[PDB]
């Protein structure tokens, strides 16, 4: 019945109006994959920040995922170097404390004849710091704010002409031109050009950074091989069945957790005061501080939670049919947030914390602000609710997966579905979109995830390892594709994502014994039992606790967590 | 351990500290798990030590 | 203007306050009221249809809202709309009832 | 891998600047107090309703009305990839030698799908997962143009950024404070 | 009873293989009660003209104001069509969080 | 028909309201809607016993499906010592030509629901945190499993598929 289904979207095209060759050049750009991104997480030497320039976001603007291929202001790319050489005690110390007056000087003078208010920032940002090792002429750099205020001052009009001395070493200034080469459209390319232009190094330059240029791209990693975890899991005890799906903070140091008695648990995983004193310390040491805080804002049970990246804030999600906000560092309420009139299952923020997405029993997601008390957009088009909500990590599409086995992708500003994702045999309950961000992943209630590319929007290949149970988390490796899922099963699983496709990850070139015989075994009957696929790789198990939530921190460690059930 | 450490380090060049791939790293706090049962008991011992008011 | 007037029959003064509307409340509950003539009327046309009839009469709405909504107008037709039946059981359930009246004495 | 480079345009104004020297779809017209929508070649004439008072906001937001779906396919008008072209002839302003013509674009929404989709269901009697697969397909084939790169992270090189381009709560004298509105 | 284990036959049939003991209990007096309120409407309404559309009509009484309605994705796709008219505000760019007005905070307020 | 019941469940009900002979497409028609019913329920069930992170399908979960689905509350289904499956399912068979079950339960007076002393009480939650692997292999520590013990545990729909670095 595909055919037919074929012959019924030729037609459509036809009534619509595509042209034969139109149509048939959109059939083949549909057919083909997304291809690779070289700057996928947009790595830090080609890659930008995005811009605070207080718009929403607009996905317009755009090519196609099929075709091929793919002003940073002064203060930021001064504060790189500024707190790199700010981070060292170490033999290197006064030689960077020698070096940081002239770029600064330098800067401030190329910046005064751009933006005088920018310099008016950077001058007062940095000023109290070498006051003493430089005299007054800082006091005498007072008085310049504009292009005829360098006339003035008779040693920034000497600036130009004289070209400022420094003797560095060689050690030094390769470890200069090593870092600034490592990240350029942070700025290291804009010190690099005031050195070149304004600065007198005693040990040609141009033939110097061609030659640090030369000698970083002889030796980097150009295929990765992949590399097994390292879960640290958390496990709570005295919990009888009424502690619902919790999170980790970012550093890992606040744990929450959602219980279905309405409140929010919150733990300081080092064991620490968890009180925030603010020096003054008034009163009440008679209560018990237990190194937990709990919050009793809601009425009904707590079913998500979810941190903000700022790690400040905290967000709530429950039956009664509110959001609710938290202050993490005064334990009390400050906004609710009433948009739904079924109970609440998902909420997510941004990947920048603007705004948070959110997920309801009402068959609609819903975009809000964490400024505005009533939502922004309706995410509506799905068949049953929806279970579990999360954003591009760019902060521009929304995806959902719902109860009624599929899962979309929804424009952030028009509202209208782009993408609906279909081959699932049960409720999507956890999804998650890559880093390079053209491979979505997502995990069912009958443990088997799989992965679609968002440009052809079929299937690339299924993973099926889990046991017939539902998979609860999904996280992501930080620089590459290794997912680390955990489920119901109590197991935490680890998935090669680049296996069955063009992209094959490096293999190693030489074999086991535990391979290929332990589901050989099968005592329990071939049909009755799990085959897994080619591409898990470990499984670690946790004696009888399961794992509500996985979170992959940013140095190959992740973290596991659960209840400890009975 | 004068033997193992010969044949450790003409291994090298192709109770133990210097065994790389079999050691585990250190929490900066684990929870109670035990010590909280004994602190019960005698903290329960301590309420009967206290001359009979409950 | 009516629903100012509906309001204002509503909330009087009495002595102790009078209470008004807004337009926006307007807007939501002249929808409201305007969703409600259409669910009224569409199963009371399925009652008059299910009485084999081709009009459509009054026992079939007050039928409707005294069933439903239990709204209990005054009588228009509200004689015929009056069906007394009492709910007593049948025979086989009152001999149930004494089955298990018997085993609930017969354990004791 | 793919094989060729594709030009697909999904804009509002790369489409109408792509299908200009076209045959339009539409025909509108703004007589003196008066309306008339015809075909390009009893076309009716209109008092100033509420019917088209509602359509005019369909205009000034360039989409196709949810309602005129299936009686489009019945009246074997032009589309242009989904979208089909109003031309609006302001009579009011005309010019000595012709009225002034506007030429606008409508786009589909989701409404417009699922109503091709009911109206489709008409004389087909399909069940649901053929709408979902159709849906899919469909969805597929009209929306390339995809935003999907992602930028640097801030929170993650806090280090290298300035230092108040974040906003973090802080403690005043005996009370903190947030940002507000 | 009979109903018990057809009603663990019907749980089953939908692969629920762990509950509680008075789950098809309440799933008995829940049918029980709804199965008694239809008959009592539908007695009513075969008084006022049994059979199986008097049924339909006791059913289609309640129909309306209790379980999950049919087909909302349409009606939902207008109200979306009609929220999704507003762009989007203008968003704070200094890259946080940023509260309501303080009235409109849960902060200022007494007891 | 469908699995509910041809006349044995609802036309006992169809008796007590009075109701003496119907025909039995009515009570097929209405025994099918009401499991539908009782289906609608059990789905919300399910959804709510998903993300509530459980396994089993406790009262609560089948109680929460009601206020969602707007259906009357049905009082009566949780009592003290709320433990996993306290056992009460004690329906007591009637003879006759059929069977009847009419769930006995002792009478009590006051004074010893008065004069009956509190349960226990368990701690507060805590966390305890350990090393679930290392580089990709477990540590066998107390705290971990044991791997040749989770075959005669589990079956492998339920543990699923063993495979290790």
């Amino acid at each position: 019945s595909a055919s037919d289904l074929n012959r019924i979207v030729l037609e459509y095209l036809n009534k619509k109006g595509y042209h034969r060759t139109e149509a048939m050049l959109r059939a083949e750009s549909g057919r083909t994959l997304t291809p690779q991104n070289k700057q996928s997480p947009a790595n830090t030497k080609t890659g930008k920040f995005p811009e605070q320039s207080s718009i929403p976001p607009n996905p317009g603007k755009t090519a196609k995922p099929i075709s091929n291929p793919t002003p940073e202001n002064y203060i930021r790319a001064y504060s790189m170097l500024k707190n790199w050489v700010d981070s060292s005690l170490e033999i290197y110390k006064p030689e960077l404390s020698y070096i940081m007056y002239p770029i600064f000087i330098y800067l401030f003078l190329n910046l005064v004849a751009k933006n005088p208010v920018y310099a008016r920032r950077f001058f007062d940002r940095f000023s109290p710091d070498f006051k003493d090792f430089h005299g007054s002429e800082i006091n005498r750099l007072f008085s310049v704010n504009s292009i005829d205020h360098i006339k003035e001052n008779e040693v920034a009009s000497a600036f130009q002409s004289h070209k400022y001395r420094i003797t560095m070493s060689k050690t030094t200034l390769n470890l200069l031109l090593y870092f600034l080469n490592e990240n350029e459209s942070i700025g290291g390319s804009l010190i690099i050009s005031v050195i070149n232009q304004h600065l007198d190094p005693n040990i040609d330059l141009k033939l110097e950074i061609q030659k640090v240029k030369e000698s970083r791209d002889a030796i980097k990693l150009d295929n990765l091989q992949l590399a097994l975890p390292s879960v640290c899991m958390y496990t709570f005890q005295n919990t009888n069945k009424d502690m619902s799906c919790l999170d980790f903070s970012d550093d890992c140091r606040i744990a929450a957790a959602g219980f279905q008695d309405s409140y929010i648990k919150i733990w300081s995983l080092d064991g620490s005061s968890l009180n925030n004193p603010n020096i003054a310390l008034n009163n009440n040491d008679k209560d018990e501080d237990p190194t937990c805080k709990t919050l009793v804002g809601h009425s009904g049970t707590v079913y998500s939670t979810s941190f903000s990246p700022d790690n400040k804030y905290l967000l709530s999600g429950s039956e009664d049919k509110t959001v609710r906000l938290w202050s993490m560092d005064t334990h009390t309420a400050l906004v609710s947030y009433k948009g739904h009139n079924h109970p609440v299952w998902d909420v997510s923020f941004s990947p920048l914390g603007h705004y948070f997405a959110t997920a309801s029993h009402d068959q609609t997601a819903r975009l809000w602000s964490c400024d505005h008390i009533y939502p922004l957009r309706i995410f509506a088009g799905h068949l049953n609710d929806v279970d579990c909500v999360s954003f591009h990590p760019n902060g521009c599409y929304v995806f959902t997966g719902s109860s009624d086995k599929t899962c979309r992708m929804w424009d952030v500003s028009t509202g209208d579905s782009v993408r609906l994702f279909l081959g699932h045999t049960a409720p999507v309950i956890s999804i998650a979109v890559c880093p390079d961000g053209r491979w979505l992943s997502t995990g069912s209630e009958d443990g088997i995830i799989n992965v679609w590319d968002i440009g052809t929007g079929k299937r690339l290949k299924q993973m099926r390892g889990h046991g017939k149970n539902a998979i609860y988390s999904l996280s992501y490796s930080k620089e590459g594709n290794v997912l680390i899922s955990g489920g119901a099963d109590h197991t935490v699983r680890v998935w090669d994502l680049k296996k069955a496709t063009t992209e094959p990850s490096a293999e190693p070139d030489e074999g086991d014994v535990t391979a290929s015989i332990n589901q050989d075994i099968k005592e329990y009957g071939r049909r009755r039992t799990v085959i897994p696929t080619s591409d898990l790789v470990a499984s670690f198990y946790t004696k009888k606790t399961p794992v509500f939530k996985v979170k992959f921190s940013r140095s190959n460690l992740a973290l596991a967590g659960g209840a400890f059930r009975p | 351990t004068a033997k193992v450490r010969a044949e450790i380090c003409l291994k090298r060049t192709e109770l133990q500290e210097y065994d790389i791939s079999n050691a585990i790293p250190d929490i900066v706090y684990e929870g109670v798990n035990t010590k909280t049962l004994d602190k019960m008991e005698d903290a329960s011992v301590d309420r009967m030590l206290q001359n009979g008011i409950n | 203007r009516k629903l100012r007037e509906l309001v204002k029959t509503v909330g009087i003064d009495e002595g102790d306050g009078e209470t008004v509307i807004d337009g926006d409340v307007e807007e939501l509950l002249l929808d409201l009221a305007d969703d409600f003539v259409t669910n009224v009327t569409a199963f009371s046309c399925r009652l008059a249809k299910h009485r084999k009839s081709d009009n459509l009469e009054a026992r079939d709405i007050q039928l409707h809202l005294e069933r439903n909504w239990n709204i209990r107008i005054p009588g228009y037709s509200a004689d015929e709309i009056r069906s007394t039946r009492k709910w007593n059981p049948s025979q086989n359930y009152n001999q149930k009832l004494q089955s298990i009246t018997s085993d609930k004495v017969a354990a004791a | 891998r793919p094989k060729r480079l594709y030009n697909f345009v999904e804009d509002a104004d790369s489409i109408l600047k792509k299908y200009e020297q076209y045959l339009h779809s539409f025909e509108f017209h703004i007589y003196e107090n008066n309306y008339k929508i015809c075909a390009p070649a009893g076309l009716i004439l209109t008092k100033n309703n509420e019917t088209l008072k509602e359509f005019l906001e369909y205009v000034a937001r360039g989409r196709i009305p949810d309602a005129i779906m299936e009686v489009l396919r019945d009246c074997n008008i032009q589309f242009y990839e989904g979208n089909l072209i109003l031309q609006v002839y302001d009579h009011t302003n005309t010019v000595d030698v012709r009225p002034r013509v506007y030429r606008t674009l409508l786009k589909p929404n989701d409404l417009t799908t699922y109503y091709d989709m009911m109206s489709y269901a008409d004389n087909a009697r399909f069940s649901d997962s053929i709408y979902q697969q159709f849906e899919s397909e469909i969805l597929t084939l009209t929306k390339r143009n995809l935003s999907l790169s992602v930028p640097l992270n801030p929170y993650e090189h806090r280090d290298m950024l300035e230092e108040t381009a974040f906003s973090e709560p802080h403690w005043d004298s005996e009370k903190k404070s947030f940002i507000h509105e | 009873p009979r109903d018990v284990r057809l009603l663990h036959l019907l749980l089953a049939s939908q692969s629920i293989h762990q509950y509680e003991d008075q789950v098809p209990l309440q799933l008995m007096d829940f049918a029980h009660r709804y199965t008694q309120g239809v008959l009592k409407d539908a007695l009513v309404y075969n008084d006022y003209a049994l059979g199986v559309e008097d049924i339909r009509l006791a059913i289609a009484a309640r129909t309306q104001y209790q379980f999950k309605p049919t087909a909302p994705k349409e009606l939902m796709l207008q109200l979306a069509a009609e929220r999704n008219k507003k762009a989007l505000p203008q968003v704070m760019g200094t890259w946080g969080v940023r509260l309501p007005p303080e009235k409109y905070c849960l902060t200022a307020k007494e007891w | 028909y469908t699995i509910w019941s041809p006349q044995d469940t609802v036309k006992d009900v169809a008796e007590s309201l009075g109701l003496e002979n119907i025909n039995d497409d009515v009570l097929k028609a209405l025994a099918m809607d009401v499991e539908y019913r009782i289906l609608e329920i059990i789905e919300q069930a399910v959804k709510f016993k998903r993300h509530s992170k459980r396994d089993v399908l406790t009262t609560d979960d089948v109680s929460k499906a009601l206020r969602v689905l707007n259906v009357e509350p049905l009082y009566g289904y949780y009592d003290g010592s709320e433990v996993n499956k306290a056992v009460s399912f004690s329906k007591v068979n009637t003879s006759g030509g059929q069977s009847v079950y009419y769930l006995d339960e002792e009478e009590v007076d006051f004074d010893r629901l008065i004069n009956e002393p509190l349960p226990q009480v368990p701690r507060l939650p805590t966390f305890t945190t350990h090393w679930l692997a290392v580089e990709g292999v477990q540590p066998a520590i107390i705290q971990n499993p044991n791997l040749n013990d989770i075959r005669v545990s589990q079956p492998p729909f339920i543990r699923g598929a063993i495979v290790t670095a």
